[PDB]
RNA sequence: UAUUCUCAAACUUUAAAUAGGUAGGACGGCGCGGCUGCUUUGUUGAGCCGCGCCACGGAAUCAAGAGCUCCAAGUGGGCCAUUUUUGGUAAGCAGAACUGGCGAUGCGGGAUGAACCGGAAGCCGGGUUACGGUGCCAAACUGCGCGCUAACCUAGAUCCCACAAAGGGUGUUGGUCGAUUAAGACAGCAGCUGCCGAAUCAACUAGCCCCGAAAAUGGAUGGCGCUUAAGCGCGCGACCUACACCCGGCCGUCGGGGCAAGUGCCAGGCCCCGAUGAGUAGGAGGGCGCGGCGGUCGCUGCAAAACCUUGGGCGCGAGCCUGGGCGGAGCGGCCGUCGGUGCAGAUCUUGGUG
């Protein structure tokens, strides 16, 4: 996994569809920042 | 179909130690807007109630709980603890509503109108299905009757939907209870 | 074989959830060993 | 008078330089009775 | 010098411990130190000779000379952007044999032996340590549930044993 | 469009059904609030 | 003698969080020998040396790499903010600690603002966002929902932030504890009591509102206004909006690669690939322009220099090329080399002119 994680260059992502909720709050403040765990790939969907 | 915040049962305990190999599992009722929120509320009182941290602790199951009859109405009360801008208080709260996520709905937004309590600031301590006959505030009685009946006092002028929308109308709304 | 390995792996779990609900028990899901990360906040003003 | 202000940050541009370290260390300072043998040590080794 | 003194902030850091003050233990003169060993400086405040300067307290070091009553040290100072190597003379009471390293030559001679078994068998292998990873899978047998649930609030019992 | 018309023995699902179901009994169970003296009154 | 209320920057048994030091191999380990004037009762030690053997790299992650030297500029008035913190009643006061920020820096939001929020930037097209917003000013809902408030004080209206307190209200909305009531309460009525036939009384608590609440040019939720709010608290959907992010084009910079029995090249060149772009003080590189000198290639009475132009074009730019006009005798390109070599400022100098 170490050699190949680290050949792939860090993904380029695009503003996510839709925006964000509050980056300065946790996401479970209602936030985005922190473990989101699962939900992360609804995020993933939207800036990929 | 769609809830603002749903009810789970969380279940945990502390990790196994050699003192103790099959410590103590402790369930709750929580009420979040997803399952992560619910996980973090969950060993917020783990933590302050029985000392058990979620770094020395263990996530078991989780699980959502929906209303059993959702097409019926249903009287709910909700006892709550909440924090106001000098103390703390306990008050006993009831709603009718076909779902008890409707009704938990109506509490929050309810404190935050009458007395400006944020979400963060209320923790649930009970919550139960009142039958009517048991029911204690007047809200809720005077709508316990077989022979229901009143007016649309206040009534909403729209279109159905924008498309049949205009500026200007040749005649002012006819309105009529 | 890949292919094959993922279908196997998400009916395990499912299996094994079951399993554990008809015993009685609970089955605690294998931690995640995989994250994905990332940054929401810019570079300005950085604690070192 | 005096201030810390903004010393960290300039110690860091081209630090923390940690010294070379070589294999071998300089002898001096150390005990002449325990280097003077061990010169002659040296001398006699075959 | 320059408005401090040479014990100057040593009122703590160079006083003995609580009923620990007295005559020292013999062990403390009875240690054998080597060139290369690694020592924690420790200052006994009642030995006032061969002691270092109070920055030195609480570093560990490596002992570069061996004299009659005292071990030279290497400890790293900090200056701006450089670490220097000040070698410094202790007298053996304000130095104790550190730990740091305890693990490091128990672990060699497992790994040493790791690899040769396994090289007999044509197995490539690697001895290095990991980090704490996840959990695998497993199934806790049911019991009885206890339930929590939020504590409704009283004001006589906001103070250590109540009001 | 055909309408054409189990993978578990019948004695299977019923067991199944059964466990399901107790489990939902606890799922919705609650405190019996015995603990809170001071407030039995309140709690009802 | 046994208890008890309340305490300490210069008291303390105990004692965190954060931060600080060291270690995690090839400069490792083992075996057999050797050297010594040091050391031991002692080839006992200590360190070093020679030979032989072993050593999957001995936690994670990253590593736009690591080390070393020389010469030298500028600077040595700082200021702001979260937090810790000293003096002071206090200060947009004075002085420290850690980090960031401004200064040196635009850009979006906060009406307006060096420091707050977002975010840092080559020249462009498209897409999407951050903070902040979506009644008009003004790009985006008078969008979909619940409640609260009514201000006859200018009701209220968003971090920093441009203020308000103790104390009060039978204003109104929630809640908590207790008391009373179909065996007849409460108000009134009647002579403790009858009529009376449904709820009533008391305290506490906290939301919004109101009182408490006085200043000088006329004026400030930014303005207009807004009360089935366009106010306040909490939600949902969509939408608007940065020089930020993503894709594409082009310019520069940095790094990498290809090109000779040369059909072979301003190789100081051509071609291909990847990343990247803020800058005061300051440093450096590559270029532009002026006047000579050594050379070289030219122009000019069929019109040189200078000057004028609503002519045209090239270069990111310093500048350059050219049409037309005026003028009437000199001038330019290129290589090298040289210098009294480039102006908007100096209450700059001289002259001229409003
Ligand atoms: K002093
Ligand atoms: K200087
Ligand atoms: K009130
Ligand atoms: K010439
Ligand atoms: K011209
Ligand atoms: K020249
Ligand atoms: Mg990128
Ligand atoms: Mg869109
Ligand atoms: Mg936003
Ligand atoms: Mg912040
Ligand atoms: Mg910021
Ligand atoms: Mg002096
Ligand atoms: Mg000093
Ligand atoms: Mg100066
Ligand atoms: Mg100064
Ligand atoms: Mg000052
Ligand atoms: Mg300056
Ligand atoms: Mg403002
Ligand atoms: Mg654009
Ligand atoms: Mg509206
Ligand atoms: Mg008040
Ligand atoms: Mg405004
Ligand atoms: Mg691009
Ligand atoms: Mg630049
Ligand atoms: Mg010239
Ligand atoms: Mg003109
Ligand atoms: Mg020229
Ligand atoms: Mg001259
Ligand atoms: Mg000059
Ligand atoms: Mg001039
Ligand atoms: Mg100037
Ligand atoms: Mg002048
Ligand atoms: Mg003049
Ligand atoms: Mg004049």
């Amino acid at each position: 996994f170490k050699e190949a994680n680290n050949f792939l260059w860090p993904f380029q992502l695009k503003a996510p569809l839709g925006g964000l909720k509050k980056k300065r709050n946790h996401y479970v403040e209602g936030g985005d920042a922190g473990n989101r765990e699962n939900f992360i790939n609804e995020l993933i969907r939207r800036m990929n | 179909v769609t809830y603002k915040f749903h009810q789970y049962q969380v279940v945990g305990r502390a990790l196994p130690s050699e003192n103790d190999e099959h410590p103590k599992i402790y369930r709750m009722k929580l009420w979040a807007t997803n399952e992560v929120r619910a996980k973090s509320k969950f060993w917020y009182f783990l933590r302050k109630l029985k000392k058990v941290k979620k770094s020395n602790g263990q996530m078991l199951a989780i699980n959502e709980i929906f209303e059993k009859y959702p097409t019926t109405i249903k009287n709910y009360g909700i006892w709550l603890r909440y924090q106001s801008r000098t103390g703390y208080h306990n008050m006993y709260k009831e709603y009718r509503d076909t779902t008890l996520n409707g009704a938990v709905e109506q509490m929050y937004t309810e404190m935050a109108s009458r007395h400006r309590v944020r979400h963060h600031c209320i923790q649930i301590i009970k919550t139960a299905t009142i039958p009517a006959k048991l029911c204690k505030r007047e809200s809720t009685k005077q709508f316990h009757d077989s022979k229901i009946k009143f007016p649309l006092v206040f009534k909403k002028v729209r279109p159905p939907s924008r498309k049949l929308k205009t500026t200007y109308k040749a005649t002012k709304p006819n309105l009529f209870m | 074989q890949y292919a094959k390995e993922y279908s196997e792996q998400e009916k395990e779990l499912i299996r094994l959830k079951r399993e554990a609900r008809l015993k009685g028990g609970f089955y605690v899901d294998p931690e995640a060993k995989l994250l994905f990360i990332i940054r929401i906040r810019g570079i300005n003003a950085m604690p070192p | 008078n005096h201030t810390a202000h903004n010393q960290s940050y300039k110690a860091h541009r081209n630090g923390i330089k940690k010294p070379k370290s070589h294999r071998h260390s300089s002898t001096k300072g150390m005990d002449p009775k325990f280097l003077r043998n061990q010169r002659y040590a040296r001398k006699h080794n075959k | 010098p320059a408005g401090h003194g040479l014990r100057s902030r040593t009122r703590d850091s160079f006083s003995r411990a609580f009923r620990k003050k007295g005559t020292i233990a013999l062990s403390t003169y009875l240690r054998i130190f080597k060139i290369g060993d690694y020592v924690d400086i420790k200052v006994n405040g009642a030995i006032h000779k061969g002691m270092p300067h109070k920055f030195y307290h609480g570093r560990t070091g490596r002992v570069w000379n061996v004299t009659k009553r005292a071990v030279g040290v290497e400890v790293n100072k900090q200056v701006r952007n450089k670490i220097l190597r000040k070698r410094i003379h202790v007298r053996i009471e304000h130095v104790q044999q550190s730990r740091c390293t305890e693990e490091v030559r128990e672990r060699i001679k497992k790994n040493d032996q790791l690899k040769a078994d396994a090289k007999a068998r044509g197995e490539v292998i690697s001895t290095k340590r990991q980090p704490l990873g996840p959990k695998p899978g497993f199934m806790v047998e049911g019991a009885t549930l206890e339930t929590v649930t939020p504590i409704p609030y009283d004001v006589v019992n906001d103070l250590k044993g109540g009001y | 469009k055909e309408k054409l018309d189990h993978a578990i023995t019948k004695e299977e699902a019923s067991a199944i059904k059964g466990a399901s179901h107790s489990w939902y009994k606890t799922m919705i169970s609650d405190s019996d609030y015995a603990e809170f003296d001071n407030f039995t009154k309140w709690l009802g």
